[PDB]
């Protein structure tokens, strides 16, 4: 309460910082958004297989991008990147993070211990040690709050899409997370409830839906467009009951 | 690391070794936190990770500064600032004629202002003790060790259970709550507070129950009415005996009222309702601090 409005307005300084470079991939010469969509899909499976926090696959990518956005890397070597990434977040985010060989074991041998963990001090160099990022969920679960008492279908759904904007480089890239968490859980909200982005979010964000409308445009159709996505992880773990199965809901048609 | 000449040992922290060191070049005074990365396998440290992350977000009088972190391929050091004296040993050089009045009320305010940093700033520090709270000549005081820190959310999850020292721990963690955040480190400000005052640990357990039954005795064992939800905790026993609350002048003889009530609102047992950092620098107490 105290300093909770304090984290707010700090998160909403950080993340204009630990912003990647919007049009890196253009600078890449050996990788593509294609095979990013797939690297990040496959985060999504690692942290089901050991029951990883969303946070964790959240900051994975972050790390990724920023990553990306100063060092050339060839596509065999991607992989190799979003491991050391995921076992980054872990350490930094997990009560119990797996052990580095439990890592090696579900890239299926694509490459070595030594190699995870020298990519792990190349990663800390090229982020010169800055993972306290913020994250869409950060700001999710603050937005939350202003729905009482809380509404767990809202919650998964408004999760779901959070997560799948990790997916699509573009066009997510070039959003703020705390702009798709807005559109996130309006959009969440809309569907479930038929109610809008509340008051009281517009008094703590500042955000108006009118300046969320851009990237709920996008966010509407890569929820209308999910079943058809190539990338599927995302879509089956919300699925399960742990999730209220909120994958299987209809999209709204129109916003308005 | 060929530019640093070792000093002297300053002890073990929460993971590696301290040294107080000098800048060849320089002539710059540092203190060094080695981490061997061989001797684990398992990559950098998380206790590392976050310390350094964590630190870097974090600059301010009042917590300790990190210089530069130098990324051996066989070792791992974090270059700090030095300060040349930690509070357990200025409170046993201080130990008979006490540490006067004003200076202690400093040093709260101090570490406070630091705290509610921290707390403003996401950041649960997790192991407050006179030991990671350094002091230089000039009479500023730092919050010190942030490898137990660790970057929270709004609102918290469950976080990992085996933290904070035994003698400074909060009673949400003794009694299993499943969540805990900025509160845990408040009580500790305030057994720091009165060890201060007193030339003494206010609550010098050997053991979780043991811990448990010395914050009973003195503060009264809670029931229902002054923590709801207490008596349903995990490690909770009704069996704990009862005892009455011990008046404040005999806890804190020193203390004028404003003094003992900070205290007992930084001692409150719903962590709900335990003063903040924020609200504590507003008490009355501070009126008066230099
Ligand atoms: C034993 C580890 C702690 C760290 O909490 N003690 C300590 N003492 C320090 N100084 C107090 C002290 C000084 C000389 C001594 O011989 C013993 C303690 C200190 N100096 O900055 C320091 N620096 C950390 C930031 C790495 N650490
Ligand atoms: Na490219
Ligand atoms: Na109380």
């Amino acid at each position: 309460p105290d300093y909770h409005e304090d984290i707010h307005t700090y998160l909403r300084e950080m993340e204009v910082k630990c912003k990647p470079k919007v049009g890196y991939m253009k600078k890449q010469p050996d990788i593509t958004n294609s095979m990013r969509a797939i690297l990040v899909d496959w985060l999504v499976e690692v942290g089901e297989e050991y029951k990883l926090q969303n946070e964790t696959l959240h900051l994975a990518v972050n790390y990724i991008d920023r990553f990306l956005s100063s060092m050339s890397v060839l596509r065999g070597k991607l992989q190799l990147v979003g491991t050391a990434a995921m076992l980054l977040a872990s350490k930094f985010e997990e009560i119990y993070p797996p052990e580095v060989a439990e890592f090696v074991y579900i890239t299926d041998d694509t490459y070595t211990k030594k190699q995870v963990l020298r990519m792990e001090h190349l990663v800390l160099k090229v982020l010169t040690f800055d993972l306290a990022a913020p994250t869409v969920n950060q700001f999710l679960t603050q937005y939350f709050l202003h729905q009482q008492p809380a509404n767990c279908k809202v919650e998964s759904l408004a999760m779901f899409l959070g997560e799948l904007s990790l997916i699509d480089a573009d066009p997510y890239l070039k959003y703020l997370p705390s702009v798709i968490a807005g559109a996130a859980f309006h959009l969440a909200l809309y569907t479930v409830t038929g109610q809008s982005w509340p008051e009281s979010l517009i008094r703590k964000t500042g955000y108006t839906l009118e300046s969320l409308k851009p990237c709920l445009m996008d966010l509407h159709q890569t929820y209308l467009k999910a079943p058809q996505h190539a990338q599927q992880s995302i879509r089956e773990k919300y699925k399960n009951s742990k999730y209220h199965g909120v994958s299987l809901l209809n999209p709204p048609e129109t916003l308005n | 690391m060929e530019n640093f000449q070792k000093v002297e040992k300053i002890g073990e922290g929460t993971y590696g070794v301290v040294y107080k060191a000098r800048n060849k070049l320089t002539g710059e005074v540092v203190a060094l936190k080695k981490i061997r990365l061989d001797t684990e396998t398992e990559g950098v440290p998380s206790t590392a990770i976050r310390e350094i992350s964590l630190l870097k977000e974090l600059n301010h009088p009042n917590i300790v500064k990190l210089l530069d972190v130098i990324h051996t391929e066989n070792k791992l050091y974090l270059v700090f600032e030095f300060l040349h004296q930690d509070l357990k040993k200025f409170m046993d050089a201080s130990a008979l004629t006490g540490i006067p009045l004003p200076l202690i009320k400093s040093y709260l305010f101090q570490l406070l202002q630091g705290l509610a940093f921290c707390h403003s700033h996401r950041v649960l520090h997790r192991d407050l003790k006179p030991q990671n709270l350094l002091i230089n000549t000039e009479g500023a005081i730092k919050l010190a060790d942030f490898g137990l820190a660790r970057a929270f959310g709004v609102p918290v999850r469950t976080y990992t259970h085996e933290v904070v020292t035994l003698w400074y721990r909060a009673p949400e963690i003794l009694l299993g709550c499943k969540y805990y955040s900025t509160a845990v480190d408040i009580w500790s400000l305030g057994c720091i507070f009165a060890e201060m005052v007193t030339r003494r640990a206010l609550f010098p357990g050997d053991s979780e129950i043991d811990q448990l039954f010395r914050i009973f005795r003195t503060l009264g064992t809670p029931d229902e009415v002054v923590w709801p939800g207490v008596t349903s905790m995990p490690d909770y026993k009704p069996s704990f005996p009862k005892w009455a609350r011990q008046d404040f002048s005999k806890v804190v003889p020193p203390l004028d009222e404003d003094g003992r009530s900070l205290l007992s609102q930084m001692l409150h047992y719903d962590p709900n309702k335990r003063i903040s950092a924020k609200a504590a620098l507003a008490h009355p107490f501070f009126q008066d601090v230099t």
